[PDB]
């Protein structure tokens, strides 16, 4: 039974390998989430500091790909920075080779297609994570693409990641069901961020202090994380209606 | 690059690759040499399984390697064609680096140095194939025989067989040749070859290839008749 | 399977020990040294009474003042012979003069432990290296394939060593002459052969500081073979 | 580090099967329902859009893949293998006839340098085949129009009609009893649309079915004037809306 | 058991047994002390035979004028560090104009014997070695491990049954660290040490090798009837 | 462009005698018309009662002199300590300048 | 490390044999037939093709039948994928022989060349072999008209009338039986399809089901000329030789 | 070295060689072969820079008489041409070209014909009834295009061969030391002793 | 089964076993400690004396990597020193090209990715060591810790090895009590007494105490060991604590 120890198919024409590293995703507990605002992208994700004698301000799933990019894993932080730091590279070669930003999408299928080289070549083994890219395009605006350890990638109106994953993903589905348009019509990020919050809020049915959440933006020409105090301003604004 | 080593060493001190090269040399079809006083005689088996073949273009059994030198084989044909190669090229290297041509001694000391680096080299297997080795050194009129196998031993023999039943006819050849006063004669020592052949091969048709080699550049193939009429004179003697 | 160059539970190098047994199994070859010279005798061992003996050539020369015999995988032996050749030729190039035997010995037991996953197996054949120089004298080496060679005064390897080391424990002294040290060879060679002992299955040779490197003749063996008959005939 | 696969990974088994190819074509069954039909006068290719979830925006994720202005391609099996065969299929069709001829590949060579690259990974060191079926749909000057399927195993076959994936059996017997030799392209896609609706199980829209052809020259997505000889694209992909018309007259 | 394949792989409570039974390798072999003053640093080391007919396998290999040490299990891989070592100490001599260190000599050996124990195909080395040396801090001495662990001694003993001459020169600490400008004495109490580890066989004149070095004494080996004197 | 050699003076006197062997040089070491040093060694002992001086180009002189130091510690180590004799030092010694056949050590060296 | 996961495609049996290259000829054993005959004038190349559909596009379709230059042609029993790597290097050799030399390659010189690549994969590199066998049909002005066979041993040999693939046995007796040296290639054409005809596994001998092909010197005057033939061909020979 | 000359008449291919080889100023040997038999029925001649000459030559026999032994059987003169026509054109465009020019005089067993090519260091081929390399031509050439005919015999082409060697030996500055004659016919070669 | 076999290999639950056993080593390992103060970091480590011809003070086993980075761990010594050598390597890469000295957090992801990529093959081992370093750089002090898995984080208070929960408590504590911060003299103490209540888990053999440090205030933001009579006066108030 070496089928089930390198990526090579099994009689029923699986991979054990790839279905083994999506196992590895949900091993942080985390839960994140991804919108789509009018001109914004807003990432949020949970964050869990178990160990009082962690800095806190040092753990992050979030990461800055580029000054356009942003990247959310799911999955351990070794996978995670080395994904991280490809895509960064990555990033940078685009726009030295070929003059301009790599979009959000293309730098997804440059992952993917990275990840499926993995599933194909027997010494190389997938990395156990899942990266969900988001940016405000330039051509596409708001935009957000997720990568797997299958080399699978889309394009999404909203997503969520995590081993709660299901019911974070059918009351963003109930949503747009209502509203029947494919983003928050919303003008400020800061209000798209509310929303993010306020529905992980409903589906995991916990609340968040400061600490608890860790939020990523996505602007025209910029992506940013948010500080604490930030997000403490934003769970103010929540409470208060 | 696969570097594999294929040929180890097992517990008891063997190596079986090399072990399992020698079966293959069994299977292979049945070679003889004999060397007379002023010659060198090649007899080969041919399988009679095979028929409806094209005998003027199927690959002979006896290769020349130089003008003066021949290899005949027992086992993996298609193996024995690269060692041919390799002595072909060889024999040409020599002859441009040293002005002579090559020695049987030497001919045959290059192809078991082939034969042994495969058995110690990563991501190979041994090749599947022993070899006679015949000819007269330039510029001298004493024969030479020699034998290789997988292993890259050789030794020089006044008469010997490879391959299939040899275990039979290297019994006749011990009992009928006698190194006091080998064969004299070309007919002779063909006759012998053919005698040694036909305790083994089954009919002596087209299953019997002979090649004399004689001094000086002097190499030449029987045809079907020539041998036919061995066959003929050694059966009717045989009826007494 | 297994790697090629793991060690066992014991602290020993599977496929070096796995080699050694086949140099068990190889032709008897025995090496004596004494004050006036080297010998070295072997064992033969022809598959059939056709092979040309002649042409088993056990015995060989590395250089005018070098000389070595084997046993085992004979076949192996020939790259370690060129290689012996080269280093020894090419010392005489860097340094005009002869190489020491030890040194000699050295190189060739450098090329025994490069194997691995460099050539995919240990040798499967031991040398008995003799030879002579200004510095240290007549000298006997034998270097096995596990890249370790320790000097002698007598040494036997091949399938009857054990019972020929015995033998050579209780007849080596130090001031053994070189005709006495021929007819010990012969003596010992003799005893432990499966067939009977002649000129034509079993080979002499020796190694001097006047004539250096010698193979014997078949008539001059002969002659030593029926020189030991008599003596042992005598008592 | 360094790739010490350097050993193939597909070999034959005693029965003189070969493996990895058995179980990639496994994998193909079970992937979604494609299918390839060729007419008088163009060739259609089609398949169904299997979305993942209703929050995955599937029009980004193109099943129905433009090779050359004149070659289209669909797939069976697992997605990411076809998307890099895809990529390299593009690249081929280039470097090794483009850039030698100054003109795209017709569709037989251009297939079986796409079947070249799939048998080296069924005989190469240190990879396992790819898990897909493709039906490659495409026009040449003097072939004029063609469809062919390629198995993991590199072997290509030639088809008048056929499909692949989920539900082929019943559906290449479908295909046997609607095919002629005077179809029109029109005949063709409504032939597509009976078919593939038999392997879908929800709804079966524009939205949730991808479909293109390869027909005549599309001077209007050519992107410029002025050339005669050069008259546009022959592969167009179907829009969403257009697929809705043809499902009223259904 | 089915994790002593290949030096590439732990076992589940993180032992690396390739290693251990490269260290096996070193138990086997013929025992060896080392030990130090303030101005000198002595090797001794029980030579071995394969029979009365054989020599006496060498035990003591020099690195530089100044540096040397002593081998215990497989021979030829003493020979490949101990070259590493020569190169190592003539590198620095050639290009800084600079004795090596023997710390850094130590340092340089770990990193060497490690790249061995990480990576597949290769193999750990089988030999144990005592470094002695005389450099600008004074005297040393060295212990090696294939594992690639080297240690800073006083005093130290390997091989077979080393352990007997380890815990002499655990008890002797006190005094033959005072033994300053006795080369004699000092190898008096290494053959003294070595002689706690002899079962059966005693010191012969070409059993026993000594090797030396100090201030103004660069290091030298004695062997045959050079060291019937300490006999 | 740029000129890999130059020219440092000096001149060397090497006298075989019966029993004996005398190598002399002087110790002005220059370029051009000025003076580096006025005690600048040229003639060195190289161990196993051998002298050796290179002398032209001091650059590629301090080289070969240090390579050729280098191969009498190694013969040492390689072949038990055994003594390099004058005419295996100069064999030697011409296999050192020879790998340079086509980018020479600038120096005449005697030993 | 990675040797756990080695089959090791180049090693020897206890029996001497090699593994990988028996169990290529058991795939092969299982291809559709393919029949080669030689005769005086010409000669025949005959192929089934395996188990087809109505819906298969039969006059561009090509899995038997291969062109290697103008004077050779082969005939494919196997996996037809790792048939065209290796009739693709044969084409190229062919080309390098022509450009060295200004002469059409002989027949044998061709043959050897591709069956050395085969038994290269069988002695070393740890690929698989390739699962093909192949006929080659072809003619020089040496030998004139030759016949060969190659297998995944890389061993080839000369032949008057051989078969590969499927029911080998069979159809070799058949041949061995009705085959004559004084023969035509009209006749020998003949004996192909009644061979074939025999020994299939499908129900009836049809013409979607075949590809065929000669090599004849009727030529104009002295030449040579390869003929691939059509669909509507081969539905002709059938009849004209009586077996629809 | 300086000249080699080839015609080729009914039934046979005749090529002349000069027997000098100098070194510096001085003539250090007037009896030397510039030649290689390439095949029983295939004699190639060759001129050019020092020791580049044999090397090439030499290296062009081997890989015949390689393929020879392999296919035991003899390559046309056609072919053999364009194998070194192919090694030549390859060289030029090398580090460090062969600088060789060569004449390929042989017999078609086949065809039953003569054939004499013409061979530069450049790789630049052409077949002809007789040929020259260097200055050869310029001495030479306007007696051939006069006297020969195709149906001459092998002694005429031998007298007529005379006459261009003595026109070399008059109008040259040069002191060749001669030339050795060999003939290529359907018996194989063979040297004319007396020239 | 089989999954444990193999470094690289995902087990069904999703984990590397092989990665797990490396941390087993790390476990079997001496105490080793990170301390953070206000304007730097401190590092100790618990040495067993072995044996009596041990030398002292002269087995080191904290290394520097540039001028300003401290690294001390736990488990396979051989191990670190190779994860050391390449984290110096690491380091003259980068001031070789941007001039300034390695920052903290930058030279933590080199080792990090480093240590990561030996979890990618079958052909390599993971790293035996969990290695705790730190320094000072122009955004302050940083302590970091790094798993055999290539997983680090920043902290506080750092410790492993067999003596790590021991270790762990006591950090914590520290923590509590001290929000505003400690001092680098402080900490130089609060570690000494922590290796020695952690010296408890290996309390046959007696041990050596060694310390190094990193300050703004106190070395000028380099890396230097702790000597004489500052780590005589650390040992007597551990040693004071303990009683
Ligand atoms: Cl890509
Ligand atoms: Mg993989
Ligand atoms: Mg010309």
């Amino acid at each position: 039974g070496y089928d089930r120890h390198i990526t090579i198919f099994s009689p029923e024409g699986r991979l054990y390998q790839v279905e083994y590293a999506f196992k590895a995703t949900n091993q942080t507990n985390i839960n994140s989430l991804a919108v789509r605002g009018k001109d914004c992208t807003v990432v949020i994700s949970q964050k869990k500091v178990p160990d009082k004698l962690l800095d806190p301000t040092t753990v992050s799933y979030i990461f800055c790909i580029s000054r356009t990019i942003g990247m959310v894993v799911n999955g351990p932080i070794p996978d995670a920075r080395n994904a991280a730091l490809r895509a960064k590279a990555e990033a940078a070669e685009f726009r030295y080779k070929y003059g301009y930003d790599m979009p959000c999408d293309v730098l997804a299928k440059r992952m993917a297609n990275l990840s499926q080289i993995y599933t194909q070549r027997a010494y190389m083994r997938p990395l156990g994570v899942i990266l969900t890219f988001v940016s405000v395009d330039e051509e596409l605006g708001p935009s957000i693409y997720k990568t797997d350890p299958a080399g699978y990638y889309v394009g999404y109106k909203a997503t969520a990641t995590g081993p709660k994953q299901q019911e974070i993903t059918t009351n963003l589905e109930n949503h747009f069901k209502k509203s029947k348009i494919d983003h928050i019509n919303e003008e400020s990020w800061e209000k798209v961020v509310e929303f993010a919050i306020t529905h992980m809020i409903d589906a995991l049915g916990t609340e968040f202090s400061k600490n608890d959440l860790e939020v990523g933006v996505a602007t025209k020409d910029k992506f940013f994380t948010l500080s604490a105090e930030n997000i403490e301003e934003r769970l103010v604004a929540i409470a208060e209606q | 690059g696969y570097d594999r080593a294929l040929s180890i060493f097992s517990p008891d001190g063997h190596i079986f690759q090399v072990e399992y090269a020698l079966e293959a040399v069994k299977r292979g079809t049945c070679a003889v040499g004999v060397k007379g006083k002023n010659c060198v005689v090649l007899g080969c088996e041919r399988r009679s399984t095979l028929k409806l073949q094209d005998t003027r273009i199927t690959p002979s059994k006896v290769s020349k390697i130089d003008s003066h030198v021949v290899l005949s084989f027992s086992g993996l044909n298609a193996d024995s064609r690269i060692l041919i190669e390799k002595a072909r090229v060889e024999a040409q290297s020599h002859r441009l680096t040293l002005e002579d041509p090559v020695t049987v001694e030497y001919l045959t000391r290059y192809v078991a140095g082939v034969q042994q680096r495969y058995t110690q080299s990563g991501g190979v297997r041994p090749f599947g194939v022993s070899t006679l080795i015949a000819g007269f050194d330039p510029r001298d009129d004493e024969p030479k025989l020699y034998q290789t196998e997988p292993s890259g031993i050789y030794s020089s023999w006044s008469a010997q067989t490879i391959g299939r039943n040899s275990k039979t006819v290297r019994e006749f050849l011990e009992k009928n040749y006698d190194r006091k006063e080998p064969p004299a004669t070309v007919e002779e020592c063909v006759k012998l070859t053919v005698r040694s052949l036909l305790e083994v091969v089954q009919t002596g048709a087209k299953n019997i290839e002979i090649t004399v080699v004689k001094p000086d550049s002097d190499i030449v193939a029987l045809s079907s008749e020539e041998i036919n009429q061995y066959v003929t004179q050694i059966e009717q003697e045989k009826q007494e | 399977d297994r790697g090629v160059s793991t060690f066992s539970p014991e602290g020993r190098l599977f496929q070096v020990e796995y080699s050694l047994e086949a140099i068990k199994l190889g032709s008897t070859a025995i090496g004596i040294a004494t004050k006036e010279g080297v010998v070295l005798g072997v064992e033969k061992r022809a598959t059939s009474p056709l092979l040309e003996s002649d042409s088993i050539e056990k015995i060989v020369e590395i250089d005018r003042h070098i000389g070595c015999a084997m046993s085992g995988l004979t076949a192996d032996a020939r790259s370690m012979i060129e290689h012996a050749r080269t280093a020894a030729v090419t010392h005489n190039l860097y340094y005009d003069e002869d190489i020491n035997v030890e040194s000699l010995t050295q190189s060739v037991c450098d090329l025994a432990l490069r194997f691995g996953e460099l050539m995919s197996r240990p040798f499967g054949v031991a040398l008995l290296i003799a030879g002579h120089d200004a510095d240290d004298g007549y000298q006997l080496f034998h270097a096995e394939p596990s890249g370790t060679f320790y000097r002698y005064n007598a040494k036997a390897i091949g399938s009857g060593s054990e019972g020929a080391q015995a033998e050579l424990l209780n007849e080596w002294h130090s001031s053994l002459t070189l005709k006495e040290a021929e007819l010990l060879v012969l003596k010992i060679l003799k005893q432990v052969m499966e067939e009977k002992l002649d000129e034509n299955n079993a080979q002499l040779s020796c190694i001097t500081k006047q004539d250096g490197f010698k193979i014997y003749d078949n008539e001059k063996t002969a002659e030593l073979i029926k020189e030991l008959k008599e003596k042992e005939a005598a008592e | 580090m360094t790739d010490r696969y350097s050993f193939s990974l597909t070999t034959f088994s005693p029965s003189g099967k070969l493996g990895q190819i058995d179980y990639a074509l496994t994998a193909v069954k079970q992937g979604v329902t494609s299918l390839g039909i060729k007419a008088t006068n163009g060739v259609v290719i089609a398949t169904e859009k299997k979305s993942s979830s209703p929050l995955a925006m599937s029009e980004t994720l193109s099943k129905v893949s433009l090779l050359t202005p004149d070659i289209g391609a669909v797939y069976s099996g697992m997605g990411p293998d076809y998307r890099v065969l895809v990529d390299k299929s593009r690249k081929v069709a280039h470097t090794s006839y483009k850039r030698i001829y100054g003109e795209y590949p017709p569709t037989k060579l251009l297939v079986s340098e796409v079947a070249k690259i799939m048998q080296e990974a069924t005989q190469s060191g240190g990879v396992r085949p790819f898990g897909v079926s493709l039906l490659i749909a495409g026009h040449d000057e003097f072939n004029g129009f063609s469809l062919y399927q390629v198995d993991p195993s590199g072997s290509y076959f030639p088809w008048k009609a056929t499909a692949i994936g989920k539900g082929s059996v019943a559906a290449k017997t479908f295909l046997e009893k609607r095919w002629n030799d005077e179809l029109e392209l029109e005949d063709a896609i409504h032939i597509a649309l009976l078919t593939l609706k038999e392997s879908v199980e929800g709804e079966f829209n524009g939205d949730t079915i991808e479909l293109a052809i390869i027909g005549d020259e599309n001077p209007d997505l050519l992107g410029y004037t002025g050339i005669p000889t050069d008259k546009g694209p022959r592969f167009r992909k179907l829009t969403s809306q257009e697929i809705n018309d043809r499902l009223e007259a259904l | 058991n089915n994790y002593d394949g290949d030096t590439v792989t732990f076992s589940p409570t993180g032992r690396l047994f390739q290693v251990e039974y490269a260290l096996e390798a070193i138990k086997q072999g013929s025992v060896t002390v080392g030990l130090r003053s303030n101005t000198h640093a002595v090797l001794v080391a029980l030579k071995r035979n394969a029979d009365e007919l054989s020599s006496y396998q060498k035990k003591i290999i020099k690195c530089d004028e100044h540096m040397g040490l002593s081998l215990a299990g497989l021979a030829p891989d003493a020979r490949v560090l101990s070259n590493y070592l020569r190169q190592q100490c003539n590198y620095s001599s050639l290009v800084f104009n600079r004795k090596l260190a023997v710390e850094r000599a130590g340092h340089l050996l770990c990193d060497k014997a490690q790249k061995n124990t990480q990576s597949y195909g290769g193999r750990p080395y089988g030999v144990g070695l005592l470094i002695i040396g005389y450099d600008k801090s004074g005297a040393h001495l060295l212990e090696f491990q294939p594992s690639g662990n080297v240690t800073e001694l006083y005093g130290t003993a390997i091989g077979a049954r080393s352990q007997g001459a380890k815990t002499y020169l655990e008890r002797t600490l006190d005094t033959f660290i005072k033994i300053d400008g006795n080369p004699d004495e000092l190898i008096k109490a290494g053959v003294e040490a070595i002689s706690q580890s002899l079962r059966d066989e005693s010191l012969t004149v070409d059993n026993l090798s000594i090797a030396i070095v100090g201030k103004d004494t660069p290091f030298t080996i004695y062997d045959g009837e050079a060291v019937a004197k300490y006999i | 462009q740029f000129n890999p050699y130059g020219d440092n003076g000096g001149t060397i006197l090497g006298i075989a005698g019966e029993d004996f062997a005398v190598l002399a040089g002087d110790t002005r070491n220059i370029t051009d018309y000025s003076i580096n040093s006025r005690y600048e060694p040229k003639v060195f002992d190289c161990g196993d009662n051998i002298v050796m001086s290179a002398n032209g180009f001091a650059a590629d002189g301090d080289a070969l002199v240090k390579r050729f130091k280098n191969s009498v510690k190694w013969y040492h180590f390689d072949h038990n300590d055994k003594k390099l004799s004058i005419n295996s030092a100069a064999r030697n010694i011409q296999h050192l300048l020879y790998s340079r056949r086509f980018f020479p050590y600038y120096v005449y060296n005697i030993i | 490390g990675s040797r756990r996961y080695d089959s090791r495609t180049t090693i020897f049996s206890p029996e001497g044999r090699l593994y990988q290259v028996e169990y290529a000829l058991e795939s092969i054993s299982h291809a559709g037939t393919a029949i080669g005959i030689m005769a005086s004038d010409g000669i025949v190349l005959a192929a089934e093709r395996k188990v087809t559909s109505t819906l298969l596009e039969q006059d561009t379709s090509t899995e038997k039948l291969y062109k290697l230059n103008d004077k050779i042609a082969v005939a494919v029993a196997g996996l037809t994928a790792d048939a065209e790597i290796l009739i693709n290097t044969a084409r190229i050799h062919a080309q390098n022989y022509l450009k060295t030399y200004n002469e059409d390659i002989p027949v044998e010189i061709l043959v050897r060349r591709l069956s050395d690549i085969k038994q290269g994969y069988t002695q070393h590199g740890g690929l698989r072999p390739f699962g093909v066998s192949f006929i080659y049909a072809g003619y020089d002005d040496r030998y004139g008209y030759q016949l060969y066979t190659s297998n995944p041993s890389g061993n080839y040999t000369g032949w008057k009338a051989i078969s590969v693939g499927a029911n080998t046995s069979a159809a070799q007796t058949l041949l061995q039986m009705d085959y004559k040296d004084d023969m035509k290639v009209d006749d020998a054409i003949e004996l192909a399809l009644k061979t074939l005809s025999k020994t299939t596994d499908s129900s009836a001998l049809t013409y979607d089901r075949l590809e065929f092909a000669t090599i004849r010197k009727g030529a104009n005057d002295g030449e040579v000329y390869q003929k691939i033939f059509k669909p509507q061909e081969i539905k002709d020979i059938l009849v004209k030789t009586g077996i629809t | 070295m300086d000249i080699i000359l080839g015609i080729r008449v009914q039934d046979s291919v005749i090529l002349a060689s000069s027997k000098a080889v100098t070194r510096g100023i001085s003539v250090l040997k007037d009896s030397d072969d510039k030649t290689r038999q390439l095949s029983p029925h295939t004699l190639m001649s060759f001129a050019g820079e020092a020791g580049d000459t044999v090397q090439f030559a030499e290296y062009i026999q081997a890989n015949i008489q390689l393929y020879s032994i392999r296919e035991d059987y003899e390559l046309s003169p056609q072919a053999v041409s364009s194998f070194v026509r192919q090694e030549l054109a390859k060289s030029i465009r090398s580090r460090r070209p062969y600088q060789v020019n060569v004449l390929i005089g042989g017999y078609d067993k086949k065809k039953n014909k003569p054939e004499l090519y013409q061979i530069d260091y450049l790789g630049t081929k052409v077949e002809l009834p007789y040929g020259a390399h260097g200055y050869s031509g310029f001495y030479t050439f306007s007696l051939l295009d006069h006297h020969y005919r195709p149906d001459m015999t092998t002694e005429e082409g031998l007298d007529l061969l005379k006459l261009c060697v003595q026109e070399l030996e008059k109008r040259m500055p040069m002191d060749f030391k001669g030339v050795i004659v060999k003939i290529v016919d359907k018996d194989g070669i063979r040297q004319v002793d007396d020239f | 089964t089989g999954y444990d076999l193999s470094n690289s290999v995902f087990s069904p639950d999703g984990r590397n076993f092989q990665v797990e056993y490396a941390v087993k080593a790390v476990e079997n390992g001496t105490t080793s400690i990170g301390i953070k103060c206000n304007d730097g970091v401190v590092f100790a480590v618990e040495k067993l004396i072995t044996s009596k011809l041990l030398v002292p003070q002269k087995n080191v086993k904290i290394q520097v990597v540039d001028r300003h980075i401290g690294c001390v761990y736990s488990g396979l010594i051989p191990d670190g020193r190779h994860l050391v050598n390449r984290g110096r390597e690491e380091a003259a890469s980068f001031k070789k090209l941007y001039k300034t000295p390695i920052p903290i957090p930058a030279f933590a992801d080199r080792l990090g990715q480093y240590v990561q990529a030996h979890t990618l093959y079958n052909s390599v081992r993971p790293f035996g060591v969990s290695t705790i370093f730190g320094g000072v750089d122009k955004n302050g002090a940083h302590l970091y810790m790094l798993e055999p898995s290539g997983s680090y984080w920043g902290y506080k208070g750092a410790a492993t090895g067999k003596g790590r929960q021991s270790a762990k408590a006591e950090l914590e504590k520290l923590v509590d009590h001290h929000p505003e911060g400690l001092s680098a003299r402080e900490a130089v103490k609060q570690a000494a007494k922590i290796i020695y209540l952690a010296h408890e888990d290996n309390k046959e053999k007696d041990f050596e105490l060694e310390i190094s440090w990193c300050s703004l205030s106190e070395t000028n933001g380099l890396h230097k060991f702790v000597k004489g009579d500052l780590l005589q006066e650390a040992i007597d108030f551990a040693q004071k604590e303990i009683n």
